[PDB]
RNA sequence: CGUCGUAGUCCGGAUUGGAGUCUGCAACUCGACUCCAUGAAGUCGGAAUCGCUAGUAAUCGUGGAUCAGAAUGCCACGGUG
RNA sequence: UGCCUGGCGGCCGUAGCGCGGUGGUCCCACCUGACCCCAUGCCGAACUCAGAAGUGAAACGCCGUAGCGCCGAUGGUAGUGUGGGGUCUCCCCAUGCGAGAGUAGGGAACUGCCAGGCAU
RNA sequence: UCCUCCUAAAGAGUAACGGAGGAGCACGAAGGUUGGCUAAUCCUGGUCGGACAUCAGGAGGUUAGUGCAAUGGCAUAAGCCAGCUUGACUGCGAGCGUGACGGCGCGAGCAGGUGCGAAAGCAGGUCAUAGUGAUCCGGUGGUUCUGAAUGGAAGGGCCAUC
RNA sequence: ACUUACCAACCCGAUGCAAACUGCGAAUACCGGAGAAUGUUAUCACGGGAGACACACGGCGGGUGCUAACGUCCGUC
RNA sequence: ACUAUG
RNA sequence: CGCGGGGUGGAGCAGCUGGUAGCUCGUCGGGCUCAUAACCCGAAGGUCGUCGGUUCAAAUCCGGCCCCCGCAACCA
């Protein structure tokens, strides 16, 4: 459905991702999260990007 | 419903948990008037030691029974009764009152003397 | 203050010798006074439910709670949380100032004014009323009505008939019929 | 619309019974709701399955106010 | 001609028949007429029955009928290879075990009441019997 | 000469309530006029359509016949124009 | 040792709901007040704190009552495992198990740990 | 193809062009946690307000609710409302269940690092069961691997993902 | 405002029916443990070699059909 | 821009 | 029966993507004419076949019942 696909991207730039999805008419503004970066072992924020 | 029977039903989720965990707990009851609690086995019937306003040893020293200042005497008296017979872990059950003023306080002058929560 | 001190004086020990009641905790105490204002035309604008909260705040004296629609439901065209109505509870000191000042002045300002209907208690023992206007207060600054806006009233009271009611509310002089 | 449907079986219900000794981690009930609850020594998982979290005999039992049905275990 | 307003469902196992009946006192009247074998009165039946029963008394009395018929029954059209799904609903019936009343009368004499339920009787596909009330 | 200020108003007077006056054997059905109160419609009228060439049209009052009483009609008279 | 109250339980309607009676020295409840801790999508109603003038009315607890719930045999009936038989859509015989409903009847719970108060 | 009920004979499983219905999604809150709360419906009174709307009280006891079928659950709520947040984490996993296999499901507990809570604790998505697609080919990012004389690179691998 | 021989929700009493109703509930079967006797190890695991995957009727429990069929589709012997 | 009938 | 489509003011039609019913003719009232027709002006009128569901809300989504069309009903 209506209910694309998307990276959240790490700010620490190793380019290490998670991916999930979003409603992109009923929410526009940008998904911004705190998640476990991987590579440096810490949490750290992870902001929107395209599939 | 009476208050009686709704702060039951606040009360009993907390302490079906403490049940399946096996725990020594501190319960604690708030009255307008006075202030008690017990230490209560893992089994949850046999008490173990207990403190409150009305037992005189601790009423002839206090201003008034019902009031933060007493909860104090009485949550310092639980503890040195506690480690006489070698209790440090409890988990301390608010019994569905709020953590806050009369209830806390007792609570920590219990951490003070050294019973561990 | 003033209708509460004539409660505990002279209400309490007449009510005792009119039904016997043996202990005095019995006698009917008065235990709020519920306003509202419902207002239903905010489909149309939420501005109507501003001027309608800062008249329940003039009258009564403090903030008053908008109610959301329990339902939706047709025939009103509402949503299910739409803001439909305002309201105030009064307790303890706010209650007998605005009860007094219900008695003392905007009773009698009412137009055509014959009294107030005796069978208007709900079957346990309190009554409600409308009233038309809102302008029969004092604080309502005519001069600045955007609307002329009705109003209920609710006195909530601890009394098991209508009797004792009526009791109650006739003996602080409450204007009936 | 006609008929013609239905759905592959879920092959839930009792695994181990009263007496059948287990080790910690093994189901004992898989079910839909909770037709039993997790009583000593018993995990409801996220689809309410009933787990051993220790090794011993199953036992089950009625209990509590509403007489409810629960799974509990007697650690040998 | 009796049929349940509205059901659950549309269409019904066929089932079996076993077992005696439940609804073996004469309660409502005074005279009854109990089954003695086992099979299914139509709705058809059932009234065909009735009309009969009614008729003969001149409408003196009151008459129950104890039965319902609340099964329903299909059959294929004809010519219909097999399959192809479960058939239409064509009729419905009751489902009879021995000792069922299924009639009830007072307000007549027992003269008049035994010639009533054998007229009944010669419309219906089970075997039956005339009994009266008992007090206990 | 004063006053009202563009408002359904100090515009408009319909309608209804109350109380009267007069004529008349008699004002219920159904008279006119007075007083107090009430204060509708109406903000210049669609298609269409009428009258008038000078003391005319427009507008303002006055009188008469009929008639106990009952004229916004009818017949007549002058004013302004 | 007895009587009374509070807290934590075991037990889960023989234990509950109603109806009637009763308890305030302590306990408990309502109760008095609120600048402060805290609180209300308005409100000291609730939650909370500071209290102790009043009251057991409500609430709660105790006692009584078979009005409603609740439990409930014995016998018989239904069903059915194995073997056998029929007039074989459904039944019967030998044998083993044996309900549900109902009937008599029972029943106004029983029981533990700790605290406090009155009597002895 | 998938999910729910019945058929299905009180463990599981069990056919028919047998009887009934659903899915091919949604949600950064509709997830997490701490604290609090308890429904439908009907009756009585009350400005405009009417059978139906906000207010008050009483009866009633989940007849309600649970994003969506059905079933099983749910008051310790799994239902409803507020505060703070990202555990809708990464590495793993004793041991179970379920499949012919490919596979699918449950999982205490260990390590790293988070959130809520005073604490005991809880959190690896949603009350559960549908919401899906093997391999090949190719694409995008990353990488202590490889690199056909040697140094690079191209391509290949491994991890993430389309 | 008044009378009603007309339909009559809910509650009350008596009375039936249900695969997709259940405040009840067997027999059997199934899972587990202990104990004799008995059975040519009949259980399980790992290798070599298959065949077979059109079944039929009879009894019992059911679906479908007309409780039609030497009919049809499951279960169990 | 007009028009048909009795 | 198998498949599909359609029932809307009096007539023929549009609206069917849930929250709003239009178009041409006819009817009614007024004008023009000696009168009628044409022509000019003004006003109304639709249980959306029927029963029942779903939704807060149904012409509209979904089911049954009734009528009306169209296509198919074959190989022996």
């Amino acid at each position: 459905g209506i209910r694309e696909k998307i990276k959240l991207v790490s700010s620490a730039g190793t380019g290490h991702f998670y991916t999930t999805t979003k409603n992109k008419r009923t929410k526009p503004e940008k998904l911004e999260l705190k998640k476990f970066d991987p590579v440096v072992r810490q949490h750290v924020i992870y902001k929107e990007a395209k599939i | 419903m009476d208050k009686k029977s709704a702060r039951i039903r606040r009360a009993t989720r907390a302490r079906r948990k403490l049940q399946e965990l096996g725990a020594t707990r501190l319960v604690v009851h708030r009255t307008p008037r006075h202030i008690y609690a017990q230490v209560i086995a893992p089994n949850g019937s046999e008490v173990l030691v207990a403190a409150s306003t009305v037992e005189k040893a601790i009423a002839e020293q206090l201003k008034y029974t019902g009031n933060k200042d007493a909860a104090a005497a009485v949550g310092k008296a639980v503890a040195e009764r506690a480690l006489e017979k070698g209790i440090k872990d409890v988990s301390f059950d608010r019994s569905g009152f709020q953590y806050h003023g009369r209830v806390q306080a007792l609570a920590d002058a219990a951490r003070e003397a050294g019973l561990q929560f | 203050a003033k209708l509460h001190d004539y409660y505990k004086d002279e209400v309490v020990k007449k009510l005792m010798t009119e039904f016997n009641y043996n202990s005095v905790m019995q006698v009917p105490r008065v235990e709020k006074i519920t306003l509202n204002m419902g207002v239903g035309e905010a489909i149309a604008d939420k501005k109507l439910l501003d001027n309608a909260a800062a008249d329940l705040a003039a009258i009564s004296g403090q903030k008053p709670l908008i109610t959301k629609a329990r339902k939706s439901v047709a025939g009103f065209k509402i949503r299910q949380g739409y803001p439909i109505g305002c309201k105030v509870t009064l307790r303890g000191e706010r209650m007998w100032e605005f009860f007094e000042r219900l008695i003392t002045i905007a009773v009698p300002r009412i137009r055509d004014f014959r009294g107030l209907s005796a069978k208007s208690f709900d079957g346990r023992g309190n009554y409600s009323m409308g009233v038309r206007e809102q302008i029969i207060f004092p604080e309502i600054d005519y001069d600045k009505v955007d609307r002329v806006r009705g109003l209920d009233i609710t006195i909530t009271t601890t009394a098991k008939s209508d009797e004792e009611g009526r009791a109650l509310l006739a003996a602080f002089d409450f204007p009936f019929r | 619309t006609r008929n013609g449907r239905d759905s592959e079986a879920k092959r839930l219900g009792v695994k181990r019974f009263g007496g059948e000794s287990v080790l910690a981690g093994s189901i004992i009930v898989r079910q839909r709701g909770t037709k039993f609850h997790a009583g000593a020594n018993v995990g409801c998982g996220r689809d309410h399955t009933l787990f051993a979290k220790a090794d011993g005999k199953v036992k089950f039992e009625v209990k509590g106010p509403k007489n409810r049905k629960f799974i509990s275990i007697e650690a040998e | 001609m009796l049929q349940p307003k509205r059901t659950k469902f549309r269409k019904m196992h066929k089932g079996r028949n076993r077992g005696l009946a439940q609804g073996t006192d004469v309660s409502f009247g005074s005279f009854g007429l109990k089954a003695v074998g086992r099979g299914r009165l139509t709705a058809r039946q059932i009234e065909a029955a009735r009309r009969a029963m009614t008729r003969a008394v001149k409408r003196q009395g009151k008459i129950w009928i104890r039965v319902f018929p609340d099964k329903p029954i299909t059959e294929k059209p004809l010519a219909v290879r097999m399959g192809k799904g479960k058939g239409n609903v064509e009729y419905w019936v009751a489902l009879i075990q021995p000792g069922k009343v299924l009639y009830e009368m007072d307000g007549v004499p027992e003269e008049l009441a035994r010639e009533a339920f054998k007229l009944a009787a010669a419309k219906l596909p089970i075997k039956t019997t005339f009994v009266t009330k008992t007090v206990m």
